[PDB]
DNA sequence: GGCAAGCTTTATTGAGGCTTAAGCAGTGGGTTCCAGGTACTAGTG
DNA sequence: CACTAGTACCTAGCTTAAGCCTCAATAAAGCTTGCC
């Protein structure tokens, strides 16, 4: 370029399409899940979503354009899933662990 | 004492939740979408266990058997199918690995058995 | 979420190197591409609501011009700043010798800025083990921000997934959108590039057929991997552009598959025209990256570790080809580096790229 | 086997690391010791170590005995990968080498294993004095 | 510096705690105590561990082993079926909460003064009937005094908390 | 039946909890970029 | 007489104060009935 020999560093980054769940201890979430969400050969870049249980036992997501911490039952609800038994059924695979599902309970209890 | 599980309804497959009768002086789960009610079955509505004693040995399966990187003992038989191969390892768990307790998998096929030693 | 705090599953590392991916030159050329083709796209639209509005027709030789396309990838690749964003992503090659044009050519940038008073991101993590070189790195306020790569690592280049979800829905792998939530727990979830494509109820058989096509080319790239998580029961094929894999050999019960008739087939190359590629179509070696050595057991020497001893695990799947690839370019030129002490191996990667040499042979031109 | 017992103030965990850092510190300084009593009187090692002029006793164990544990962050070399440290030892594998005791000396060599667990030690060491620098001028001129 | 792999205190010498002391933090990495005893205490282990006892905070969540809640509305026979119910001859659900003997040990605690805790912190809105040492297994029942239901529930997570024992 | 010591309301006023700049060790050597876009006229076809 | 070119003019984490948001005693303001 121009007539300098330049060259391309590559560029570390974190994996796409790959779900994660890290601890902001500092925070007010215990666990915060992440899927830095890309599809392939997609104009558009990256747009993190993140689903992460509060510190105190509730679970919120923070969605790609929105500002507020918009509950999980909520986003389960829009998507056309109007059973709390069938959202249970999608997050929680055995119904014969009741400390599971006593743990999603409070979530599950903001949004009825 | 035991864990106690989700209720559901019949008619609108929500959750049911506990409320007292007033009458009968009796535990009824009752919707809040339509109303619904059933008979309880145990007065333990709530639970938490907070000294966190828990049977590994549940969570453990035993497809994990079939892992190359899991160590082999010819030393423990396995107590159902008298196996002499089986691999071993730690809790691989949070609220655990404080203490170092092997738990055993017998590697034989179609037996699956897991223990504690 | 949930098993992370159940504990049931362990929490995730940032700096795990099976987290990470590797943007070359074509996913970068392409993240500019992308922006700098919209905005010609852009521009022909500009041009065509003014003379659309004159009642006239556009003139398509100056709807799209041509200073937009490349003038932006001439300044991008001649600043570094990569954007109309981030810096120092083009450098300028340095010729001073040819360990130091090979070892600008082989350099990997973390992402994370510099004088910071952490370490995690600089510290040696354990998934650098022959992707990477452990000692070779800037001293100074880069110390393992700025890398560079093993010898025989590879990025893979990444090729699309549809071959691999046509073979999968040619055996018996159940869609999202045809099961009952009720089978989803006794069975293993499958993904392909994360998206989660559907369940299978037998992992083994599938992920031994995967590995079969992956050691003949038949429909899996040699690049692509499978990774079986045995103990939460998932499996999951990576085909991503960026991941870094290295070679191994592949172990058969306690035996290497690298026979004999191998090495007498690939001394005598420019003949036989044997090359490495056959010997990765032979289902000798295959490229294992960083999430598959995670459920790989990975002998060091063949000479210590299928012979019977006291044995250690005598399960061996794959075997390393020799440890001194695990070595840089720059590291590998230091002699004995084993017997120095490590900041001295480092401060010679960094020495080796300053010294006098003849950098090319066509220097006089 | 469970028949370690929790030493009185820490878990059963940190008590088995406490015995095996005591054991493999108690190996070093013993194997440290057992090379420094063989100079000779004419090793120019010791001809600088004994001056003071370059160098120390550790120099002395770690060339001719063993190298020693490895650490990073005060405790051993930690499980990057899934419950082992590298892809060649097996899972769950609390033992000397594959947890990053070094046993060969800069003599002998070390095994790749050992030769990156030293490397890690290395950059922990150069991640050290590289963020030291801008901390302490900064404190040295608030001081002033 | 090497380091102590049993408690060391975090002790952080060096850089930070000089940055520590030059400027005046407020909030310090590590704030600590030297807490010296005065007479015989200091020359035995015992009495240094009543004192030890007597200084470290103690919830009801670090003593606890579990707890649930039940629907008993005739406490003279409960569902569970133990023995102090008739310590009774007011709410049906009552808060059944069982402690370790191992924390009660070690804690130098007992039944009476968990309770009267208890009843301090809360004053006549709650009941609280303990278990004598017959068993190793240490009974608290605690019942509403006369929202509805996870009131209960509330204070069990404020009881859990920050009783201050 | 009117003031008055006390109760009730009502500002009220001092005392605990949430976002935001602003600092962040030093000394040399190379590269790249700082005006583009219209307007108005002259020369050439 | 028309087109185009040349050139001249127009437009990563920390910490700590520090301002800003809410909550509990408290004295004026006015009822309130108790005593004259
Ligand atoms: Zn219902
Ligand atoms: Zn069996």
């Amino acid at each position: 370029i121009n007539g300098s020999e330049k060259v391309l560093i590559a560029q570390e980054k974190m994996a796409t399409n790959t779900v994660y769940v890290f601890a902001k201890k500092d925070s007010k979430y215990a666990y915060t899940g992440e899927c830095r969400s890309c599809l392939e050969n997609s104009s558009r870049p990256t747009s993190t979503i993140w689903v992460s249980m509060l510190a105190r036992q509730r679970i919120v997501a923070t969605l790609p354009y929105i500002k507020q911490e918009v509950p999980i039952i909520i986003v389960f609800r829009a998507l056309g899933f109007v059973s709390d038994r069938d959202i249970l059924e999608h997050i929680i695979y055995d119904f014969e662990d009741p400390e599971m599902m006593e743990m999603v309970k409070p979530s599950l209890d903001e949004a009825f | 004492p035991g864990f106690v599980g989700i209720r559901f309804c019949q008619e609108c497959n929500n959750m049911l939740y506990p409320k007292e009768d007033k009458e009968n002086r009796i535990l009824l789960y009752a919707c809040r979408n339509c109303d619904y009610q059933q008979e309880a079955d145990n007065s333990c509505i709530y639970v938490n266990k907070i000294t966190h004693e828990v049977d590994e040995l549940t969570q453990i399966i035993a497809d994990v058997s079939q892992d190359p990187t899991l160590p082999r003992t010819e030393d423990h038989p396995c107590q159902k199918c008298g196996h002499k191969e089986a691999v071993f390892f730690q809790s691989h768990s949070a609220r655990a690995e404080d203490a170092m307790r092997l738990y055993y998998v017998c590697t034989a096929p179609h037996c699956g058995h897991r223990w504690t030693e | 979420l949930l098993l992370a705090a159940l504990g049931r599953r362990e929490l995730d590392d940032r700096d795990h190197y099976g987290n990470k991916r590797l943007d070359l030159a074509g996913p970068l050329l392409a993240f500019l591409f992308r922006g700098m083709f919209k905005n010609l796209l852009k521009e022909v639209r500009i041009y065509a609501q003014k003379f659309i509005d004159r009642g006239k027709d556009f003139n398509l030789e100056l709807a799209i011009k041509t200073r937009i396309i490349s003038d932006g990838l001439k300044y991008s690749l001649a600043t570094g700043n990569w954007g109309d964003a981030r810096a120092g992503v083009s450098q300028v090659l340095n010729r001073l010798t040819f360990a130091s044009t090979l070892s600008h050519l082989r350099r990997l940038n973390s992402p994370i800025g510099r004088d910071g008073k952490l370490a995690k991101p600089r510290q040696l993590h354990n998934t650098l083990w022959g992707m990477v070189c452990p000692a070779e790195t800037p001293e100074g306020h880069a110390v393992g921000l700025v890398k560079n790569l093993a010898l025989m690592a590879y990025i893979s280049v990444g090729s699309q997934p549809s071959p691999i979800l046509e073979f999968l829905e040619e055996w018996s792998m159940e869609n999202l959108e045809e099961i009952s939530p009720a089978a989803i727990a006794d069975a293993t979830k499958i993904f392909v590039n994360g998206c989660w494509v559907g369940i299978h109820k037998d992992p083994e058989q599938l992920m031994n057929t995967l590995r079969k096509l992956r050691r003949q080319m038949d429909i899996i790239v040699s690049e692509v991997s499978m990774i079986r998580d045995i103990r939460e029961r998932e499996i999951r094929i990576y085909t991503d552009a960026g991941r870094i894999c290295r070679p191994l050999l592949i172990v058969e019960k306690q035996k290497l598959l690298l026979k004999k008739r191998h090495i007498d087939q690939l001394k005598e190359r420019e003949y036989n025209n044997y090359s490495w590629q056959d010997l990765v179509a032979s289902g000798v070696v295959e490229y294992i990256d960083t999430l598959e050595e995670e459920t790989v057991m990975l002998a060091m020497t063949p000479d210590d570790l299928q012979e019977k001893e006291v044995a250690y695990c005598s399960t061996y799947t794959h075997c390393e080809i020799h440890p001194s690839m695990i070595l840089g370019v720059c590291a590998s030129i230091i002699p004995f580096p084993d017997h120095n002490q490590s900041p001295r191996n480092t401060y010679q990667s960094a020495m080796g790229k300053q010294a006098m040499g003849v950098y090319i042979t066509n220097f006089h031109v | 086997n469970n028949e370690l017992e929790p030493t009185p103030g820490n878990t059963l965990r940190q008590t088995f690391e406490n015995q095996v850092n005591r054991i493999l510190n108690d190996a070093r300084d013993k194997t440290g010791s057992s090379a420094q009593k063989s100079l000779s009187e004419y090793n120019n090692f010791k001809s600088m170590v004994v001056s003071g002029a370059k160098g120390s006793k550790i120099n002395i164990s770690q060339v001719i005995a063993v190298v020693g544990q490895q650490n990073v962050e005060g405790k051993r070399i930690p499980f990057g990968f899934k419950h082992r440290t590298l892809p060649h030892f097996i899972k769950d594998d609390y033992g000397p080498e594959s947890r990053g005791f070094v046993e060969n000396s800069y003599l002998a060599g070390l095994t790749p294993t050992e030769f990156f667990f030293h490397a890690m030690g290395g950059r922990e060491g150069l991640i050290d004095t590289a963020v030291k620098t801008a901390e302490t001028g900064y404190i040295q001129r608030r001081l002033i | 510096f090497h380091y102590a792999g049993v408690s060391a205190k975090n002790v952080t010498l060096g850089v930070p705690r000089l940055k520590e002391l030059i400027n005046i933090s407020k909030k310090p990495k590590t704030p600590s105590l030297t807490v010296f005893l005065l007479g015989q205490s200091a020359r035995d282990a015992e009495r240094a561990k009543d004192i030890l006892c007597r200084l470290e905070h103690t919830t009801l969540r670090k003593v606890t082993a579990n707890t649930a809640i039940y629907y008993d509305p005739n406490p003279q026979s409960t569902v569970v079926a133990e023995d102090q119910e008739w310590v009774n001859v007011i709410s049906p659900w009552l808060l059944r909460v069982e402690l370790d003997r191992k924390h009660m040990t070690d804690r130098k605690l007992t039944m009476e003064q968990i309770a009267e805790k208890i009843n301090a912190g809360f004053g006549d809105d709650l009941n609280c009937i303990f278990n004598d040492d017959n068993a190793e297994k240490l009974v608290l029942r605690i019942r509403i005094m006369n929202d509805d239901d996870v009131f209960l529930r509330c204070i069990e997570s404020n009881m859990l908390t920050d009783m201050t024992l």
